[PDB]
């Protein structure tokens, strides 16, 4: 049944049973469901009011943080592109790779900074292309004329940017983990390099450019931080253990496998 | 019951016994100007009957190498008539039109017309020239051709960078030889003004494209006739003055 | 749809006919009926 | 005054928003409106009316006779007549029509479709055909066996030969990307085939060659989403 | 009759035909009708509640984006005039020549760049003239006073100018395909400079100037852009498939005339 | 207009902040959802 | 809650189901009795 909460659960007090055919310590885990021993049956215990504030471990409250997707390099081509993935870094990856299916809104964050750093006052186009728009070929072509295509003019001297993405998906929900191949006929036995890759989470291409007709003579990293909203999760899955190789595969190492907990001297010494 | 029509207007009638459905341009029926769009302060003339009958322009000649041809529609009747005299001596003009076009053929012939109206249809001039003050225009006799129709260079882009493939878009029959040997169109008054002049601006035009050519075999009739009868359906001029030609 | 201007232009901002472009014939044709006799 | 902080967003010129501006000409009143025929409220009405289809957009082809499909009479049974693709934003014979360059201002469309085939010949001339829709998978079908396997209608030269075969809406996902090649090999939609039933037959000092017309519309079904640009016009300098 | 619509249409479910004269398959396309053979009554299908959203491609939607209007170039004559038509760009241009008739607002906007790009903190004056009102003749001439015309003063520093323009035609909609003369009298056979200008929407000039009584050292490049808004339509008209040539003229070429279809092996190899 | 004063942190980008972005697609409406078995609604579920 | 545009995904932003992870069995097994007999 579906149960409320506004806090932790409550304990009552229990007495010494004495009697037999009443054992609520003999579980059987080979059931595959969890044991459901507590307190009260286990110890003598107290009455406690648990008034323990659970709210802020829900779904929404653990997601809605602005992390870090994407660094874009514009070392000036004229202009900068970047696929939108959001599995580049390893620090929202992980919470993301959590679970197998997540619906969900976004917030993006535009943060600008110069060679060392700085914000010149200049200005920035930031273009966003929708898979089958045609990519700008060049820092002063028809394609940045956007009469479809959402647009932002910011300048560096300026608060970053933020706008709100909604669930862009052709699919009912983005899945972390596609077990299955895009195309059809026959697949290789040496390399699968399509193997994993779920078309229904390809989003399109990010581009940015300085706007002018001449060339600027600088270098700026911009930085794209995500805050996800409004969040659906299912089928939570295990968290990864073996560092990250690579972006759209869970590749890990044969050799040199990571021990998920660290060495001691024996078993019977718990120091 | 749908297949044979009479269509009678004024004093002049057109029978069908073989015809596809009669087409409504835009579904809407040619009305007179009521007196909240109307913006002219004189009072119109409807002659009613005089203007409103059936004239019936020259023949085109249906061979296997045509292209097409098309009309200016206040442009052609300027000439003909009580409804060329009231449009020459007044100065603004209103009316809705119904287009028929015969071309019979026999049952061994075959090919297909493309017959519709163009809202505005604006005539290009071909070639490449990207500079304002010399590219090639076309002429008077190519613009307003009148009563004796003008032939197409190019059916493919209807002579203005237009695919004919979308001009389905349009109101429009097809003449099929198997099927029907005529089409008919009714179109209201299609324009941003209640009144204009029916001398140095045509509403609309058709235009009948040889889509699939004529083809037969020997021994059949060879050149086949193609007549179009137009009638101006509610007429109203204004604005009476000296009479003037173009 | 709040508007701070006299004039109603500097404001800012599910009606469909398809059958005056689709089927724009005087006599109706019907679905299961042959269109001519 | 009232105290008040400034967000991200400030000093942004975002084209796609909708947000009021400063008038011009104060007190105006513009010109009043008039009745004019043929009023649009949205795309999809042009998006179900019949609109020619380039099949024959082959090579060795003149100007308007892109726009045909030969028929003439056979030697051997169950032969082929034509095929094409049903994607309408790809290229093709729906690149012609209306649906496919209005399909291309959006991203992703969805519904069903239908396909109209008008026979242009001699009234004498008799015949029957095979309109065969196949949903992805296999490539063109080889046989006729195989295309009466997918969604056919068999259609017959008479006083009305206007036939129209419908294209359902068969797919996994709710919509489709307008954008086909590759690894977007995932929304394709299928193949229109036309064979030949049993022949064309005619009769002596009759042509023996005449055409199929073929326009294409969409459904009641359709919708459209995500507005993109064309990549029909190109421009180097202002005109 | 009027419909109304807040998603696409739904399917019944359908069972199988067997009976004469009743044939939902032949149609007349010579009757000039559009085929209205439904699913229900081509193939067997099932019932689905289909609540896909079509609100998103009315007239409104489609063309309430901003664009791209005109390049205005001050390569400092010390001002610069432009006059106001948006058949200047192709991307615009075609959008709104899918129509006959067009009765909408306008919202400009106003992006103003440097030589190579920059804000240096000048003074700008955007002015209108209307149709008849003294074009400005000078940097300092009286035609700046603007006792009567709108007047703009933004600076390079400043967020892009703004400002929403009504229906300022003297017809009842702008038409955009004009078949007649502005004139009367005799029409030349050889070249027709007047064929197809519709005086109806010709609305003016726009000057731009650097507010001075000296002469500041900057070439600079402004651009407007134009938002549609209460946008009505009438008369619905084909999609230019040929290349623009010209300006206020609907000029192709006559040799090299571009397919609208691309070539493939054969007509029977739909590959 | 309305008078008004800024106060400290104007202009501050914080990370898990609480509040409304100005949005890219008008008239935008997503995919229908359906029903997935197994949806989890706090991080309590996966620590029992 | 205040929303200030068209589209509701541009807002700003107890429910609790152990039984479908922990217990997940058929026969449902009781607290004081043994689980299987
Ligand atoms: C330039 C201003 C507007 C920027 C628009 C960018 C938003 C479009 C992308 C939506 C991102 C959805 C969240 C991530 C999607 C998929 O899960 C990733 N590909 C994960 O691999
Ligand atoms: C300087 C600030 C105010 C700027 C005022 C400029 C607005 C006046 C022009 C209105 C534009 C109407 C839209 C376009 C009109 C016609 O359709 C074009 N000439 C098309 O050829």
């Amino acid at each position: 049944s579906v149960t409320n909460a506004e806090s932790a659960a409550n304990t009552t007090p229990s007495s010494h049973r004495l009697e037999t055919g009443r054992v609520p310590a003999l579980q059987a885990a080979e059931t595959g469901a969890t044991s459901n021993a507590t307190d009260e049956n286990m110890i003598e215990t107290r009455c406690v009011v648990n008034r323990n504030g659970v709210l802020e471990t829900t779904i929404n409250h653990f997601f809605s943080r602005s992390g870090l997707v994407g660094v874009v390099n514009l070392t000036d081509t004229g202009y900068a592109t970047w696929d939108i993935d959001i599995m580049g870094f390893v620090q929202l990856r992980r919470k993301c790779e959590m679970f197998t299916y997540m619906r969900f809104n976004a917030e993006f964050t535009f943060v600008t900074t110069t060679k060392n750093g700085e914000a010149r006052p200049y200005m920035l186009q930031y273009m966003y292309v929708p898979p089958g728009a045609p990519k700008p070929t060049g820092r002063d072509a028809f394609q940045w004329q956007t009469a479809t295509n959402p647009s932002v003019f910011v300048k560096l001297t300026d608060p970053p940017a933020q706008v709100s993405v909604p669930f862009m998906s052709p699919a009912s929900a983005y899945q972390w983990f596609y077990d299955g191949y895009p195309t059809f006929g026959q697949h290789p036995e040496t390399s699968n390099t399509t193997y994993g890759l779920c078309p229904n989470n390809m989003m399109g291409t990010f581009a940015v450019r300085v706007v002018s007709r001449e060339a600027s003579q600088l270098k700026l990293q911009t930085r794209v931080y995500m805050k996800l909203k409004h969040v659906r999760a299912w089928v939570p899955r295990p968290i990864r253990s073996q560092p990250y190789l690579l972006k759209n595969f869970p590749n890990y190492d044969s050799s040199k496998i990571t021990n998920s907990a660290r060495d001691r001297s024996s078993i019977k010494q718990a120091n | 019951s749908d297949r044979v029509a009479q269509l009678t207007v004024g004093n002049s009638s057109i029978t069908t016994q073989e015809a596809a459905n009669i087409v409504l341009a835009y579904g809407e029926w040619p009305e007179y100007c009521p007196d909240t769009d109307a913006t002219a302060v004189d009072k119109p003339t409807r002659p009613d009957v005089s203007v409103n009958r059936f004239y019936t322009l020259d023949s085109k000649m249906w061979q296997e190498n045509s292209t097409g041809w098309y009309w200016k529609f206040p442009d052609v009747l300027n000439k003909t008539g009580v409804f060329g005299q009231n449009a020459q001596f007044h100065y603004l003009y209103r009316s809705g039109f119904c287009l028929h076009v015969q071309c019979n053929a026999s049952k061994f012939h075959q090919g297909a017309l493309l017959v519709a109206v163009i809202p505005e249809f604006v005539i290009a001039g071909r070639g490449s020239n990207t500079k304002p003050n010399e590219a090639p225009h076309p002429g008077f006799t190519t613009t307003f051709p009148g009563t004796t129709g003008a032939t197409f260079h190019d059916p493919y882009v209807l002579d203005s960078g237009v695919p004919l493939s979308q001009a389905l878009i349009y109101p429009h029959q097809w003449i099929n030889l198997r099927t029907n040997n005529c089409a008919t169109v009714i179109v209201p008054y299609i324009n941003a003004v209640p009144f204009d002049s029916a001398i140095n601006h045509s509403n609309f035009g058709l235009i009948v494209i040889p889509v699939s050519p004529l083809k037969y075999s020997s021994g059949a009739t060879t050149a086949i006739p193609i007549t179009i009868t137009i009638a101006p359906l509610n007429s109203e001029f204004g604005g009476l003055r000296q009479a003037v030609s173009q | 749809n709040i508007n701070y201007y006299k004039d109603s232009y500097a404001a800012s901002a599910f009606t469909q006919d398809p059958k005056k472009f689709t089927q724009p014939v005087l006599d109706s044709i019907r679905e299961l009926s042959a269109p001519l006799n | 005054g009232i105290p008040a902080e400034l967000r991200p967003g400030t000093n942004q010129f975002l084209t796609t928003d909708d947000d009021t501006a400063a008038p011009i000409l104060p007190g105006f009143t513009p010109t009043p409106t008039i009745h004019i025929p043929g009023e649009v409220h949205s795309l999809l009405e042009l998006c179900r009316v019949e609109t020619i289809l380039e099949v024959n957009n082959t090579t060795e082809a003149t100007g308007l006779t892109r726009l045909l499909i030969p028929v003439s009479s056979q030697n051997k049974a169950d032969e082929l007549c034509a095929a094409f693709m049903v994607d309408p934003g790809r290229i093709g014979p729906w690149q012609s029509t209306l649906v496919g360059q209005i399909c291309r201002y959006y991203t992703q469309w969805s519904g069903s479709l239908k396909v109209t085939f008008m026979f242009t010949g001699s009234f004498m001339a008799t015949g029957k055909m095979l309109v065969a829709y196949s949903p992805p998978g296999s490539a063109q079908p080889a046989n006729r066996e195989t295309a009466m396997l997918g969604t056919h209608v068999i259609w017959d030269f008479g006083l009305q030969s206007s036939v129209s075969l419908v294209i359902p809406w068969i797919s996994n996902t709710h919509f489709r990307t307008a954008k086909t090649g590759g690894n977007y090999d995932y929304y394709t939609a299928g193949v229109v085939t036309l064979w030949y039933q049993t022949n064309y037959v005619v009769p002596p000092e009759t042509p023996g060659e005449a055409y199929i017309i073929a326009m294409g519309a969409a459904q009641d079904n359709f919708t459209l989403k995500i507005c993109k640009d064309t990549d029909e016009v190109t421009q180097q300098a202002v005109l």
